[PDB]
């Protein structure tokens, strides 16, 4: 956690940023509505999801997109989990 | 013979080290600092005049710690680990905290 | 095939005899203490007779060059010709000349190895699982063409895991395992 | 993990943490 | 034109909301993030919280908690060819719309005219008049309402 927080942007510089799960573009905000221009132009309705990354990461990915490389991100949708009681274990020796 | 090894490994899962207890304390302390509700017994207006670390240790000891940890494909509360190891690590941690003026 | 590398191969054709007798024996230098060998050299067919001291049982190997192979079973024959080849190739009875430039078995770098039986295999497989569903770890790899695999070969027992007793400077002996991957 | 601002699977981060809301929802004002 | 399902809705809570007002916060968040929004071509017109099944564990992410609330969802949707009726609305010379209970119909430019507002598609329609239309093409919804390019019936 220490290094994770050291390498991150200051918590006071947070803001809401959305990403299109289809092409990886940072969704723009037009009239208060989140919209991916590229996918809207193609008559698609992709999911927009919130991310929390550093600014330099966005700069790097955009510059990589300039050279022609498309970078796409998926997100984890693990099914829900439930806690179950567990029997006791001793672990001491027989002395 | 696979069942025997599976049982031995399940028992092995219950041992506790510094990393796990430190992580549990970190999660509980962060959530409490940012404003959740303490789950101690006899909660009252006097509970807010104590030290938050005393509150966390009390919650752990009386079995009302909400943090659940996943170790080897299972989900364990802080009370499912071996009790003696929990006492061992907590004693060490409380000593060093007292040296730091936290406890 | 010359007059020297046959004396190196006669030692490998005692570990092979041991494995023929007992497929679950541990193989290392010391096995040679239980066998004796007699060699009759020739430029066409070489004869190697291996004898087990206690049992007094004989095994006769016929060694040919790759180019010229004229094999006919004889008394107490091992049942399959031994072939010395120019390069490394698949087959438990084919040995490259690269393997026979020195006396291999008695070097300090020759391994100590064994084949696991079914119970030990089940124990290893169970130990490898991560406990989270069916996800499992993998043992490191070793090619199918190694001399170790050639020595450990039985026609009706596929070989999947090999156990090594490593020399360890601080604990004496250590145990490791490897998985055999095919070569095309 | 460093690229995407995630917690490395090292030390304290080697495990995954949840919060059990069962007890909290069993309390009534 | 609608159906009902049982499913989990994911939601995010802050630590300061983990108090005795937990159920209220869960309900408010679920409504705020799924009440009248169109997602994947469908809308969730009515949401019921089970209140009778075990709640799954919550996942701690950075400084927030993620919860899968079980619910029974009443989904509604529209397709091309449906006939709807709604109040006409004109904001400028180029933007003319029809407002319904949960549907918005957009009229193509080469269908009528705006003058004064009033609309002339062969008949005079006053600003706020009720007109019938048929959906032709779909788009992305806005401010919790369906959007469709439609022509006046
Ligand atoms: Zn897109």
């Amino acid at each position: 956690n220490t290094i994770t927080e050291v390498l991150k942007d200051s918590e006071e510089d947070y803001q809401d940023v959305y990403v299109c799960e289809n092409c990886g573009d940072i969704a723009a905000q037009i009239k208060g509505i989140n919209t991916c221009l590229r996918c809207s132009k193609l008559n698609l309705s992709p999911l927009l999801t919130k991310i929390d990354t550093t600014h330099v990461s966005k700069v790097f990915l955009t510059q990589m997109n300039a050279r022609g490389v498309k970078v796409k991100l998926d997100f984890e949708r693990r099914p829900p989990s439930f806690y179950k009681p567990l029997d006791k274990v001793d672990l001491k020796p027989s002395f | 013979i696979g069942n025997h090894i599976s049982a031995l490994k399940r028992r092995y899962t219950r041992r506790i080290s510094l990393f796990e207890i430190a992580g549990i304390i970190a999660e509980s302390y962060n959530l409490l600092q940012r404003g959740r509700l303490p789950l101690v017994s006899e909660f009252s207006d006097e509970t807010m005049k104590q030290n938050m670390l005393h509150v966390i240790i009390q919650e752990i000891e009386e079995g009302s710690c909400p943090i659940v940890i996943e170790k080897n494909g299972e989900l364990l509360s802080v009370n499912d680990f071996d009790k003696d190891g929990l006492k061992f690590h907590l004693d060490y941690i409380i000593k060093i905290w007292k040296l730091q003026k936290r406890y | 095939m010359n007059q020297y590398n046959v004396k190196y191969l006669a030692k490998i054709l005692c570990l092979k005899t041991e494995i023929a007798r007992d497929p679950y024996a541990v193989i290392n230098r010391n096995v040679l203490l239980r066998y004796t060998t007699d060699i009759e050299y020739n430029d066409l067919v070489t004869l190697i007779t291996v004898r087990h001291k206690i049992d007094s049982m004989k095994t006769v190997f016929q060694v040919f060059n790759e180019s010229s192979i004229n094999y006919t079973p004889v008394d107490d024959d091992y049942g399959e010709p031994i072939i010395i080849t120019s390069y490394l190739q698949k087959g438990h009875n084919k040995f490259p000349v690269n393997f026979l430039y020195i006396d291999v078995v008695i070097s300090d770098l020759f391994p100590s190895f064994v084949r696991l039986d079914t119970t030990e295999t089940n124990i290893v497989n169970s130990v490898l699982q991560t406990g989270d569903g069916k996800k499992t770890l993998r043992l490191p790899k070793m090619l199918e063409t190694e001399i170790v695999v050639k020595i450990l070969y039985r026609p009706n027992i596929p070989l999947k895991i090999v156990r090594f007793f490593r020399n360890n400077m601080v604990t004496g002996v250590e145990i490791a395992d490897r998985s055999v991957i095919s070569v095309a | 993990c460093h690229f995407f601002s995630k917690v490395p699977n090292i030390g304290t981060g080697y495990y995954k943490y949840f919060i059990d809301l069962g007890l909290l929802m069993r309390m009534e004002r | 034109s609608s159906f009902v399902t049982n499913g989990y809705l994911s939601v995010t809570l802050e630590p300061h909301e983990l108090t005795l007002d937990i159920k209220t916060n869960i309900r408010n968040a679920v409504y705020k993030t799924y009440l009248h929004r169109e997602i994947s071509g469908k809308m969730a017109k009515k949401i019921e919280i089970r209140e009778d099944v075990e709640l799954p564990l919550g996942e701690i992410v950075n400084n927030s908690v993620v919860i899968n609330v079980p619910c029974v969802i009443t989904y509604a949707y529209y397709h091309v060819g449906d006939i709807v009726r709604g109040t006409l609305n004109i904001e400028d010379e180029s933007n003319v719309t029809i407002q319904c209970g949960d549907l918005i119909c957009k009229l193509s430019r080469d269908s009528g005219t705006v003058s004064f507002c009033f609309f002339r598609n062969g008949n005079a329609y006053d600003n706020g008049s009720e007109v019938t239309a048929v959906l032709m093409e779909a788009q992305q919804g806005i401010e919790s309402s369906f959007v469709f390019l439609a022509n006046i019936v």
